[PDB]
């Protein structure tokens, strides 16, 4: 099944591409949508847009034709374009947790120093910590190391997926002792998706990639199906993080409808 | 040369609005003999009031100069982060000055009415002030409060008068879902420090869609 | 007794009201029933003057033709350049509470005013560096909803206090006051000589002052509720009423009657500024409704609309020269629908 | 109360004998006014682009 898996992957490209282009034109032209939160969001959208542009195109072709890359020294470069391209991402989710953590637990500290002056420090904090975590017939097989593979997993979805899990487990006890409104259900799920779409799209890659450093069974097709799984949720990102806010789906509608 | 100046200007412009923005504005409202300038002391036209608490900025305009009709200005205060009210307990046993039979407190639960229940601030919260309590917990030892509501059981007493009075006042937000109203009976500026600090981060947490 | 005024003041009124209906011969819409239509008008926002980080509540065109002013609850009073765009001036205020500006005749002046009931009169050409406050007047007991410079001394303003009052800049003295006027004033236009002017409160009337003798001439009625904007027939003998009934009117100062009613189903909202073509053929009135509806003041068939505005329009101005019309929004954006 | 009332008659009665004109002449002079200036208005006929500092001309 080629065809078909092409196309679905190229839905899959579409979907991401429109849905970050939606964001971040939402974003700007936009009265209400100002504040300098939402930089986080304009930057995220960015790095979603590259890893659906530069990454999935070439890494759908090496699944699919099953056999040598397309080019020998392209590789090189993407290989470590597209573990970078992902890390900015979970890095921002790892940075539009402590900011939205930020300014509910010390709102009046907080509220003052949250002007772009640092949010620009910040994003760039982020892109080049992507970085310095992306650099460390024949197939193009992601370099496995003995003494790679630990650091970036444990780097890349393992600083970033306990820091905006401690970060927001706080979220739902400020909750609580703010809302005093029978308002059970709106903080308790909302809060379940942004870390349950987060770890179920994501974990399941990471878990096998770095328990292959103990050379456990992990069957080849289950696992370069979890590979496939990170696009997907840098597809599904720019909904999640906007369509409950009320300004981004006003934006929404004026601008789609 | 005007390019030049115009940037400059612009720049100035961006730098004010960033200062500014980080600022806390209340309007305060009341009644005639509230006693809101009791309150302005504790803690013509506007009169702007700048003070800060616990390293922030509070600025609070007194509009109780502006003796014209209110549905015709009052558009300029869609924005600021609360409304603080003023009434009187004991204006309870009042008479408006022109009208007749016109209790002073009818009036005022008019006022509060009229501004909760408004297209404006259908969520800029309200933060009550029942000034004056001393004053009123003596007067309602020879008056009862029955003349002032004759749907009142519940013979004078100022455990339970004062909180049939602040039931009657929060019974008037008909948008009960969406703006809270809190309540002191004049450290009143320190509750109203705890009592932005909830708004703020009830508006911090309502941009997340978490509220 | 004092029911005898009353009774002789109602057959007064009733009188007035019996002898206006003598002077009518057929309406309007049946005079110019066979004029020529005026078609459709589309009008594109050429620029946008950007800038304001709040509501506008004012604008004025300069004699110019060029820059027009601008004020926002941002607490500053903007002097843009139509063609550029580029912020000519920008005036910190004192207070950050202003409902109104007159830019001058002379272009050397400029005005404010609003909740802080002071008319405050600014001087752009300080002849050392940037402006300084020239001076305010005070002495209105209610906010300040409208003021047009006479010139570049006088000042003729209107409040809240239910009155009007013509000043002197010079002095700061009131030197005439018009009262007489049951509600507020919520808007007033100048005549083309600056000898007559008429008042629209939100008593739902409108009153023709005099100037030079300090006194009304006529009251016209009619309205059925507050009256939001008010302006002249370009040749000072006819002046359109905005109201916030959501129907425009059109009354003859000289048959001292009403003409033409400016209304439609559709809009239920009401007018918060009106304007003419330097012709007097488009009665451009900036609805509520996020619109500004051009109409034709000789039939009434709406004959276009300026629907860009993100926001309720407040100002609405269209320049001496006649070939623009500036309209200004609570989103903080002016926009310039050549 | 009485003296008000008194001005209020006053102003009155010296504002109901004006005179004033049929709405016939009043709608000819409207009209005969409109028509009076129609090339000279801007908006009602719309100007070429050479008239049109907006669009494209002198703006310096
Ligand atoms: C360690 C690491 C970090 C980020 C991304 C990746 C790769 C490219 C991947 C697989 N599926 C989605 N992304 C890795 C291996």
């Amino acid at each position: 099944v080629t065809l078909t898996l092409v196309c679905l992957a190229g839905l899959l490209m579409l979907l991401t591409v429109f849905g970050n282009v939606l964001v971040i034109i939402a974003v700007f032209t936009s009265r209400a949508l100002k504040a300098p939160q939402n930089l986080f969001l304009v930057s995220l959208a960015s790095a979603d847009i590259l890893v659906a542009t530069l990454v999935i195109p070439f890494s759908l072709a090496n699944e699919v034709m099953g056999y040598w890359y397309f080019g020998k020294a392209w590789c090189e470069i993407y290989l470590a374009l597209d573990v970078l391209f992902c890390t900015s991402s979970i890095v921002h989710l790892c940075a539009i947790s402590l900011d939205r953590y930020w300014s509910i637990t010390q709102a009046i500290e907080y509220n003052l120093k949250r002007t772009p002056r640092r949010i620009k420090a910040i994003i760039i904090t982020v892109w080049v910590i992507s970085a310095v975590i992306s650099f460390p017939e024949p197939r193009c097989e992601i370099n496995d190391q003995k003494w790679y593979v630990i650091s970036s997993c444990i780097g890349s979805f393992f600083a970033p997926c306990l820091i905006m899990i401690l970060v927001y487990v706080r979220i739902y006890q400020i909750a609580k002792r703010r809302t005093r409104q029978n308002r059970e259900k709106r903080f308790t799920f909302v809060l379940a998706v942004v870390i349950g779409v987060f770890v179920v799209c994501w974990f399941p890659f990471f878990f096998t990639y770095t328990l292959t450093a103990v050379g456990c069974s992990v069957p080849r097709t289950l696992f370069k199906f979890f590979f496939w799984f990170g696009y997907c949720n840098s597809s599904l990102n720019p909904v999640i993080y906007t369509i409950f806010n009320h300004d981004f789906r006003r934006a929404f509608k004026k601008i789609l409808c | 040369a005007a390019v030049e100046r115009s940037k400059m200007i612009d720049r100035n412009l961006r730098e004010d609005g960033e200062k500014a923005a980080r600022e806390v504005k209340l309007l305060l409202l009341g009644a005639g003999e509230s006693g809101k300038s009791t309150i302005v002391k504790q803690m013509t036209g506007i009169v702007e009031t700048h003070f800060t608490f616990k390293d922030l900025h509070f600025k609070m305009f007194d509009v109780g100069a502006q003796r014209s009709e209110r549905k015709k200005w009052i558009h300029c205060f869609e924005g600021v982060t609360a409304i603080i009210f003023c009434v009187a307990l004991s204006d309870y046993d009042l008479v408006l000055a022109e009208d007749e039979e016109m209790n002073r407190m009818h009036e005022s639960m008019k006022l509060f009415d009229s501004i909760c229940n408004n297209k404006w601030f259908t969520d800029t919260s309200i933060i009550l002030f029942l000034n004056k309590k001393d004053l009123f917990e003596e007067k309602i030892k020879k008056s009862p409060l029955t003349i002032c509501y004759p749907e009142y059981a519940g013979s004078n007493t100022y455990e339970e008068a004062a909180a049939y009075i602040q039931c009657q006042f929060e019974d008037l937000n008909k948008r009960k879902d969406t703006k809270e109203i809190y309540t002191h009976f004049t450290k009143n500026v320190q509750f109203v420090f705890d009592a932005v600090t909830d708004v703020i981060i009830k508006n911090n947490l309502k941009d997340c869609g978490l509220f | 007794e004092l029911d005898q005024l009353r009774q002789e003041a109602e057959q007064l009124k009733n009188q007035i009201r019996d002898a206006r209906k003598a002077c009518a011969d057929a309406t309007l819409s049946q005079i110019t029933n066979n004029i020529d239509p005026v078609g459709r008008i589309q009008m594109r926002t050429r620029r946008t003057l950007r800038g304001h980080l709040a509501k506008i509540y004012a604008m004025h065109w300069g004699t110019d033709s060029r820059l027009l002013v601008s004020a926002s609850q941002d607490g500053k009073l903007i002097i843009w350049d139509s063609y550029t765009t580029n912020k000519v001036h920008a005036i910190p205020l004192r207070s950050s509470w202003v409902m109104t500006c007159a830019y001058a005749p002379s272009g050397n002046y400029v005005a404010c005013g609003g909740l802080d009931n002071i008319c405050s009169i600014y001087n752009l050409k300080t002849r050392e560096g940037n402006v300084r406050v020239s001076r305010e007047l005070a002495g209105h007991t209610g906010y300040l909803s409208c003021c047009r410079f006479l010139d570049d001394n006088q000042i003729v303003t209107s409040s809240g206090d239910t009155t009007c009052a013509l000043w002197d800049i010079e002095t700061g003295q009131q030197t005439t006051t018009f009262t007489g006027h049951t509600g507020d004033v919520m808007s007033l236009s100048l005549a083309p000589d600056t000898r007559l002017f008429v008042s629209g409160a939100c008593d739902a009337s409108a009153k023709l002052w005099d100037v030079r003798e300090g006194m009304c001439r006529q009251t016209f009625t009619g309205h059925e509720s507050d009256i939001n904007a008010i302006c002249f027939f370009p040749n000072g003998n006819a002046f359109a009423t905005g109201s916030d009934d959501a129907t425009c009117r059109l009354f003859d100062l000289r048959a001292d009657q009403e003409l033409m009613t400016y209304s439609h189903d559709n809009i239920i909202c009401g007018i918060t500024s009106v304007s003419f073509s330097k012709s007097g053929r488009l009665l451009l009135a900036g609805y509520d409704d996020f619109n500004c509806n051009v109409w034709d003041a000789l039939k009434a068939d709406r004959a276009g609309v300026l629907a860009g505005h993100d926001n309720r329009v407040s100002c609405l101005g269209v320049t001496d020269d006649g070939m623009a019309v500036a309209t200004g929004s609570w989103d903080s954006f002016l926009k310039i629908w050549n | 109360s009485i003296a008000q009332a008194r001005k209020l008659v006053e102003q009155l009665k010296m504002e109901a004998n004006i005179d004033r004109i049929k709405v016939s002449k009043a709608a000819a002079d409207l009209m005969a006014y409109c028509e009076a200036h129609a090339k000279e208005d801007p908006l009602l006929t719309p100007v070429p682009a050479s008239e049109n500092p907006f669009r494209e001309k002198k703006f310096f």
